[PDB]
């Protein structure tokens, strides 16, 4: 039908429309007269060697001490990042995983690849080992991201163009977040676990609301598949990263691309994304073997963590915002401060 | 999870004797064994330790020769060869699982104990003995070491355990703050490198028993004397 | 004649700066630390020690006119040291070559040149070929090169002479050549079975050819010196077989590490500047 | 789906329309204010002292 | 130094390490291979010669080499967005059918799709075995159909010799790399040796590897 085509031209049309009339200024343009922070160096603290594959994800433990690590090689290792102390070492049924995820209260472990299952892995058990607690099975494609509002309800997103809210409990799909046309690649909870933003390979990040289980805001502008999103950590804009070679940082309030972050040096991917604690800083690993650290307001680039021999894959910022974690191809885990 | 262990007998004071203690319903080769011992009325004292793998052997200065730990994986066993016994070595031998990592509690499990007769450190102490308390209001036990506990890594390495009358012991509290699986709120410690307090805000018909303040700063492990509270 | 101290001097320079980059190339990079390259660096080490603790008594003992000075016992030092490193370089060929034959007829085992056989037989190896040469030098080391007038260093016993060039050359010389040999005949093999040739085949031309050319015409002509009714072995015939003894020393690291990708890549990485 | 995606799709834009944007200069001002306020209990932006580090030697 | 809990938390990392590097050792011995055909390509076939969701795993040893399997069936969406998954994979089993030439184009899919994972830039240095099922079919319909009917300006013999390798000779085009060595093998129903020329394939790769290592290659 030809009528709900052109009718949807037209909403488009007006949501473009509604979006410029509200753009008076940039963040840019406002952001000139803030002082410039100043070069940041950051050293190598520790680096967490024992993977013997290429390291797909981390996560940060809420204590800001713990991170659990995945790789190739079928090993979730749960390390102590004070002590480099390796504080487990699961072995996975598949060694595929392209995602992990830290319980925030540290009991679960939960993680998923190409298996196209879930599997959570409770911590403390009173056997003293650590066993497959659920396999939470049902998505059709790879599970690209995982993150646990709490220790019973969890939310997935996977390649086949779906997020799914999982009850832990039950092991069923609670709520299906579908409308992504692209693979669904990253996640990103907002601080109060109400919405969560979810970036596909269609170059659209989609708000939904964890509640009522449907879309609430679409932002495009990213000419590749977005690979990273992150919240700002107020809780109002997010980031995200692409194969352009650009990181956008979109406000959800004003519902349009807020300000961009690209170098005409920089031409590879983005794979992660995280904000410093006070969300002044933005980094972002890359597919150049390092990190970059822009200025969230100026644009400007305050850094770069050089140093890993591969891609990196994957980073994250502790909770207190003490130091950053990045984990790359190389097999292994620096921890920057 | 259980250990139960067997070998308890009268023995000759020249003679020895092998305790084995079976554990089953949990990762046996993943934990560090204690044998400690309770003399007839009397407090608890550490044995024997033996760390995951068999990597790791410590014994007391009283049992440094004479006994010898052992631990068989495949079969899921401790072995506790005491070849020459003496008029002290009577005492109710318990099998305590800990395993050793970050957040871990150790001393969690306490095995039931096998009655066996025949026929420098920190000193722990408390000066508390016998407390008479109603059950309903607060009760207040206060331990004391002799070598301050706060480790430079920022812990004290306190255990808060509780002895019922006729049970294997239970543990409390370990890191002095940090209450174990299965115990209420009620149950505070607290303290600052010596002085160390265990509040109980509302005492029950259970908390009959004998309270013992343990320390893991360093090998050997010396328990306090211990604050039997009853009605 | 200063000549020949003023190049003998260059060729200590090309010597250090040619492996001072080949080690520092493997120490940086991550890529290179491999077992097959540990042999590469006990060369690179072999030709540096060459080039330090032994070439600048070979100027001395030009710019003086080949007239010793020191004590004997900085003779004896200086033949020994020599003697070891010239055969611990080339015993160090010889374990390339066989590292190569592991690498082709033996290849589920060496994998990629890791894991616990490849290092372990790595590393027995290098071990054999040190201690090897520290078996046919140390003879000298305990006053057996017997001489005359005490003002010239040199090795003239020919009970030694003779034992120490088969051992030192001859052997692994000939090892070697068959070893490649065979590598080429396997390959050649399952490349008919099958039904870079072109790589392969002019690297071992090339590697056996700077061998031979380098080491051949000394110890030929030495061994015929010690043994030969009335040879006219030249003073200068027997310089330039030294000079070919040690430019091969200062041409391996050109010849092993100069033509593999993964070094091309580190060197023009390290030479951007 | 032809129709009902088409159905879902202006549906889903429909919804997207009626939602009250503010201001960019506001959400930058309060992006400025949060920054800046948090700034100085942001241990990235300025090197801690290492009394107070825990990644260290 | 390290207090009694610190210590026994150092040994058991430790104990972990020692593990963990047991288990590495134990699994880089393992050659691991993918399966990635097209449809009906003939994948259920070889998989059976050689032996819900998610990817297949099939291992099996054969001559002191154990072959670890991997198909990707599943997985319907995007490829690129798992291919480096398996980047350090030993080489790509690209089974084809050669009778889809005609009916459907099936063919010039299947080409497209060669093209795509051989140009794909996580496979510079891998080979393929590449494997032309399903011959026996194509041994009548090439006499009952020609290949024009696929391959335009083939100005040839419509046999059954040459048609196949007409066919194998532009499956071996499309290779850039000079590192990349395709084994190409015609295979029909069943014949209990599809294993050997994948080991003699998986032989020859390793033998090409450690010669590209040691600097030969
Ligand atoms: C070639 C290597 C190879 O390594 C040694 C070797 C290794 C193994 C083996 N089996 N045998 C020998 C044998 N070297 C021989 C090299 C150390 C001597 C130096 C010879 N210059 C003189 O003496 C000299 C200079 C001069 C100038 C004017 C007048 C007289 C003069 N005389």
């Amino acid at each position: 039908l030809d009528q709900l085509r052109q009718e949807a031209e037209q909403l488009k049309n007006q949501i473009r429309d509604a979006r410029k009339a509200c753009a008076d200024a940039t963040l840019s343009q406002i952001t000139n007269n803030i002082d410039p922070v100043g070069r940041i160096q950051m050293r190598t603290r520790r680096t967490l060697r024992g993977h013997l594959a290429k390291i797909y994800a981390m996560h940060w433990g809420t204590d800001s001490r713990l991170l659990v690590s995945a790789s190739q090689d079928g090993k979730l290792i749960i390390w102590d990042s004070y002590t480099t102390n390796k504080v487990h070492a699961i072995p996975l049924r598949s060694s595929w995983v392209m995602t992990c995820a830290y319980a925030p209260s540290g009991n679960y472990v939960a993680c998923g690849g190409l298996d196209n299952i879930c599997s959570i892995y409770n911590l403390k058990t009173r056997e003293g080992n650590v066993r497959v607690s659920r396999e939470l099975a049902g998505h059709t494609g790879y599970l690209s991201c995982c993150r646990f509002l709490d220790d019973n309800q969890i939310v997935t997103s996977s390649g086949d163009t779906t997020c799914a809210l999982w009850d832990i409990e039950t092991g069923q799909q609670t709520t299906t977040f579908t409308g992504h046309t692209g693979d669904v690649m990253s996640l990103s909870l907002a601080p109060d676990t109400r919405l969560f933003v979810s970036g596909a390979c269609d170059a659209s990040a989609k708000l939904w609301d964890v509640r009522e289980g449907m879309c609430r805001q679409t932002f495009t502008g990213h000419e590749s598949d977005i690979n990273a999103i992150c919240f700002f950590p107020n809780g109002n804009a997010f980031a995200t990263g692409s194969d352009d070679a650009t990181c956008r940082l979109f406000d959800l309030r004003a519902d349009q691309e807020l300000m961009t972050y690209s170098h005409d040096n920089i031409i590879c991917g983005i794979t992660s994304v995280s904000f410093s604690k006070s969300g002044r800083l933005l980094l972002a690993g890359y597919d150049d073997f390092n990190c970059n650290v822009w200025d969230a307001l100026k644009a400007d680039r305050a850094g770069v963590l050089a140093g890993h021999d591969n891609r990196v894959s994957c980073l994250g910022v502790t909770d207190d915002g003490m130091a950053v974690a990045t984990g790359s191809w190389d097999s292994f885990l620096k921890i920057w401060n | 999870v259980q250990l139960v262990e067997s070998g308890g007998g009268l023995v000759q004071p020249g003679g020895s004797r092998k305790l084995s203690c079976s554990a089953s319903g949990f990762a046996f080769s993943s934990f560090g064994m204690h044998w400690v011992r309770q003399a007839p009325e009397k407090g608890l004292e550490w044995v024997a330790y033996i760390s995951s793998g068999s990597g790791t052997i410590y014994y007391a200065d009283t049992v440094k020769g004479r006994f010898t730990i052992s631990r068989d994986d495949p079969k899921n066993t401790l072995f506790l060869q005491m070849t020459s016994l003496r008029s002290e070595d009577t005492a109710m031998y318990y099998c305590v699982r800990s395993i050793y990592y970050y957040g871990s509690s150790p001393f969690d499990f306490w095995g039931q104990g096998t009655t066996l007769t025949v026929s420098s450190d920190i000193v722990m102490t408390q000066a508390t003995s016998s407390v008479p308390v109603t059950p309903g209001e607060s009760v207040s036990i206060s331990c004391r070491s002799s070598k301050s506990l706060l480790h430079s890594n920022g812990n004290t390495y306190l255990y808060w355990f509780l002895q019922r009358p006729g049970q294997s012991p239970q543990l409390l509290i370990y890191r002095m703050s940090n209450l174990a699986s299965g115990v209420p709120d009620r149950f505070s410690g607290s303290g600052s490198g010596t002085a160390f307090t265990l509040t109980i805000s509302r005492l029950e018909a259970e908390d009959v028993g004998v309270y013992y303040c343990m320390q893991h700063l360093e090998y050997p492990l010396t328990f306090g004397a211990g604050t039997k509270l009853e009605l | 004649h200063a000549y020949y101290a003023l190049s003998y001097c260059a060729l200590i320079l090309a010597i250090v700066f040619g492996n001072g980059l080949v080690c520092m190339a493997v120490l940086k990079e991550r890529a290179l630390q491999t077992t097959t390259n540990y042999l590469v660096v006990s060369l690179a080490v072999a030709d540096l020690l060459v080039a330090t603790l032994v070439m600048p008594w070979v100027v001395y003992l030009e710019v003086t006119g080949g007239v010793w000075n020191f004590s004997r016992i900085c003779c004896d030092v200086f033949v020994t040291l020599d003697v070891m490193m010239c055969t611990a370089s080339i015993w160090n060929l010889c374990a390339i070559s066989i590292d190569r034959y592991t690498a082709v007829v033996m290849p589920v085992h060496y994998q990629h040149g890791t894991g616990q056989s490849s290092c372990r037989r790595v590393a027995l190896m290098i071990t054999a070929v040190w201690v090897l040469a520290f078996a046919v030098s140390c003879p000298l080391l305990f006053g057996f090169n017997t001489t005359g007038d005490p003002t010239v260093c040199s090795i003239s016993n020919p009970d030694f002479v003779i034992y120490s060039s088969v051992v030192s050359f001859y052997l692994p010389f000939g090892v070697t050549v068959l070893v490649y040999a065979r590598i080429y005949v396997v390959l050649k093999q399952r490349r008919r079975k099958r039904i870079r040739e072109k790589k392969a085949t002019q690297m071992v031309a090339i590697v056996l050819g700077a061998f031979i050319v380098c080491w051949l015409p000394f110890f030929l002509t030495h061994v015929l010196n010690t043994h030969c009714q009335t040879c006219h072995v030249s003073p200068e015939l027997y310089s330039a077989t030294t000079w070919l003894g040690y430019v091969n020393s200062a041409l391996n690291p050109v010849i092993y590490t100069t033509f593999n990708i993964e070094f091309r890549k580190a060197f023009l990485k390290i030479l951007s500047c | 789906a032809s129709i009902a995606q088409a159905r879902k799709l202006v549906e889903q834009l429909k919804m997207e329309a009626n939602i009250d944007r503010i201001k960019v200069s506001k959400a930058a001002a309060d992006l400025m204010a949060y920054c800046e306020a948090h700034a100085k209990e942001d241990p990235l932006l300025t090197p801690v002292p290492a009394s107070e580090n825990p990644f260290r030697e | 130094t390290l207090s009694a809990e610190e210590r026994a938390a150092l040994e058991r990392s430790k104990a972990i390490e020692k593990n963990l590097k047991e288990d590495g050792i134990s699994a880089a011995k393992d050659v691991k291979l993918l399966l990635l055909g097209a449809g009906e390509s003939g994948k259920n076939t070889i998989v059976k010669q050689m032996k819900t969701t998610g990817i297949v795993e099939t291992h099996f040893t054969f001559k002191n080499l154990h072959f670890r399997l991997f198909d990707v069936g599943a997985q319907r969406s995007e490829r690129k967005k798992w291919i480096h998954c398996f980047e350090d994979v030993t080489a790509i089993i690209f089974c084809v059918a050669l009778s889809g030439y005609d009916q459907v184009n099936r063919m010039h899919a299947s080409l497209k799709l060669f093209d795509s994972i051989c140009n794909n830039k996580f496979f510079i240095d891998t080979s393929i075995i590449l494997f032309l099922n399903k011959k026996d079919l194509f041994g009548e319909k090439i006499k009952k159909s020609p290949l024009t009917i696929c391959f335009p300006e083939y100005t040839g013999p419509n046999t059954y010799e040459d048609a196949a390798a007409y066919i194998q000779a532009q499956f071996e085009s499309k290779n850039r790399s000079p590192n990349k060595e395709i084994y190409c093998h015609m295979t029909c129903s069943t014949d209990t040796n599809n294993i050997q020329v994948v080991f003699d394939a998986v032989t020859d790769i390793i033998i090409a590897n450690n010669l590209r290592g040691c600097g030969l290659y």
